[PDB]
RNA sequence: CCCUCGA
DNA sequence: GGAGAGTATAGGTCGAGGGTGTACCACGTCTAAGTCGCAACTGTTCC
DNA sequence: CGGAACAGTTGCGACTTAGACGTGGTTGTGGGAGCTGCTATACTCTCC
């Protein structure tokens, strides 16, 4: 155990696995808005992160 | 290399024998570097006095019941292991306990030899009827931490000598937690909480100070390899 | 709206 | 009167990134851009 | 911290224009794509 230094009590399965970085990434996901652009039609906020929209 | 923000130590006293300490803020990750070492140091590194073996007149081969005593053998052992004692002798010292007639036998009835102190005299030990008497010998020593019974077995051990588990450690229980404190933009800083409960021999304060002393020496062994070596100073 | 994809 | 058939309705939520123009000529009708003058209109400059 | 006198600017208002732009006429043939690979249910119409 890296934190306590104590050995873990039982043998754990370890090895090498092939892992991929998928194209879903927080940087493209995290979005937040206080106020912003509104649709001229329905006068509701826009939607999508690209348009700085609000959540439905 | 750099100089961090100086962490502070604080104490909230829960009871006379119990206290909480907080060290904060710590550079992220240092809470766990201090935590388990401080807990195990508090537990195993502080010297204290404890009962090691006992002799009970009237019990030899089978240890079950003592005639004229309500408590059985192993319950007397339990009541004795809870006895709080300090010793200056650094060598094993035998104390004696004898009481007759009806009444209650407490730790206050022990006659301490010079250089030992029973801190919990009112502790109930046994209870006797009119026909029974309790004559029991105790061998008290100094040590660190908690040694089991089998390690107290003498190779030349006397007949009727009962070895017991010894609690030398003046601190009874220690737990630790690492929370997150916020320093400017960093919310992941480390805060160390130590919940420590001791006997009435020591206060939590002096226990923490002792563990800190012996730790400073211990890692001083590494510091002394090179005194020119540069490290975090804050 | 549609295409394609995430839970 | 009464039965089949023909027509009507419904069918999950929230997110991310993308997304378009074959085809008559030979002309008059109008317009889409102007440069250019007086009023009308802004500004200083006083006494 | 007024009321004329006097001298710089937009700015509306005409008109010529040159080209986009819509109009005349319009006379041998010559009739679209796309699809239909959804299920299940209630109920009026409509053929009988």
């Amino acid at each position: 155990d890296g934190r306590s230094g104590e050995p873990f009590p039982y043998p754990v399965t370890v090895g090498y696995m092939y892992i991929m970085k998928l194209h879903h990434l927080v940087d493209d996901k995290i979005h937040a808005r206080s106020t912003g652009p509104y649709s001229m039609i329905t006068q509701q906020p826009l939607g999508g992160k690209a348009q700085f929209g609000g959540q439905r | 290399m750099l100089i961090s923000q100086r962490p502070t130590l604080s104490e909230d006293v829960l009871t006379d024998n119990r206290s909480q300490f907080v060290i904060e803020p710590l550079e992220p990750g240092f809470g766990y570097t201090l935590g388990n070492s401080l807990r195990r140091t508090l537990l195993s590194s502080i010297p204290g006095a404890a009962v090691t073996s006992i002799r009970i007149d009237g019990v030899l081969h089978e240890f079950t019941t003592v005639p004229g005593v309500k408590e059985d053998v192993t319950e007397i052992i339990l009541n004795l292991k809870s006895l709080v004692v300090s010793s200056e002798e650094d060598e094993p010292v035998t104390m004696y306990l004898r009481k007759q007639g009806p009444g209650e036998v407490t730790a206050g009835d022990i006659v301490p030899p010079a250089g030992v102190t029973v801190h919990n005299p009112g502790m109930h030990i046994a209870t006797l009827n009119d026909k029974g008497k309790l004559e029991v010998e105790l061998v008290v020593e100094r040590g660190r931490g908690y040694v089991p019974a089998v390690q107290n077995r003498a190779s030349g051990a006397e007949i009727g000598r009962i070895p017991v588990d010894s609690i030398y450690s003046p601190v009874l229980k220690v737990t630790y937690k690492v929370d997150a404190t916020r320093v400017e933009q960093r919310t992941d800083f480390d805060k160390l909480i130590l919940d420590v409960e001791t006997k009435n021999s020591i206060s939590p304060r002096d226990a923490l100070a002792s563990a800190g002393k012996t730790l400073v020496e211990l890692f001083g062994l590494a510091r002394e390899l090179n005194v020119e070596a540069e490290g975090i100073e804050i």
